[PDB]
């Protein structure tokens, strides 16, 4: 429960996604944004909405094949 | 030959070194591990205990780095996520606190943030 | 004549391999049983919405 502008909402640019978690329930992506170290949680649908494209990058660099796990 | 004993253990050294070269560019075609965010400042070409001179990272605090694979309980393998940065070797934090420890007394917040991540992962055979 | 030039809409991946050094998609048109392999590059321009889902379903915390 904060009042700072987060996430998006901080106008900045992404860069990079660096991590995707559904621990609260919803998948949320840790999103950097251009020019700043600090980065924060945004929602997976929203981000997939906005920049699908930078999604699309996160997931091609995680991408693993696993045998019968 | 107190100096035969030494070309051994150059030998031994050497091929251990080979061994992890070939693994450091093989790691380059890996998918990423995980990433972190560093807390603390690295010079990797002040440490010499590199498995292969001169492929040790440098970073900044607050740098986020891209992990492929752990080494050794000394080193993992990755890069800096920064434009031209290749891929190298990784101080583990362990190493880091051991560095902090020399450091200190020489002239508490972990190294690293590991960002624990969800993964897209294909099945393929039981192979 | 073949993947996205067979004129059909996509409608799911199936699958995925860089086993032949370049990453593709088992590509399932709309109305059609007949699949065929795309390159990832050209479907992540031409329905990102269908690789991001093909990625959502794949998502895990433990291989
Ligand atoms: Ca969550
Ligand atoms: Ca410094
Ligand atoms: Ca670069
Ligand atoms: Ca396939």
């Amino acid at each position: 429960a904060a009042d700072k502008p987060r996430g998006f909402a901080r106008g900045l640019d992404p860069e990079r996604i660096i991590g995707a978690t559904d621990s609260s329930g919803e998948l949320m992506f840790l999103m950097k944004w251009k020019d700043s170290d600090e980065a924060d949680l945004v929602l997976a649908k929203e981000a997939n909405m906005k920049c699908p494209q930078i999604v699309i990058a996160f997931y091609e660099e995680r991408l693993t094949w696993h045998s019968c796990p | 030959s107190d100096v035969s004993l030494e070309e051994d253990r150059e030998a031994i050294r050497q091929e251990r070194e080979q061994q992890a070269a070939i693994q450091l560019e093989r790691a380059k075609s890996k998918p990423v591990a995980f990433a972190v965010k560093t807390n603390v400042s690295y010079c990797g070409a002040l440490d010499e205990d590199v498995p292969v001179p001169s492929t040790a990272i440098s970073f900044d605090a607050k740098d986020f780095l891209h992990i492929k694979e752990k080494y050794n309980n000394d080193w993992w393998i990755g890069r800096l996520v920064k434009e031209g940065c290749e891929i190298g070797f990784i101080p583990s934090p362990l190493r880091l606190e051991n560095i902090r420890i020399q450091q200190e007394q020489k002239r508490h917040i972990p190294p690293y943030d590991v960002v624990p991540s969800m993964r897209p992962v294909v099945l393929v055979g039981p192979s």
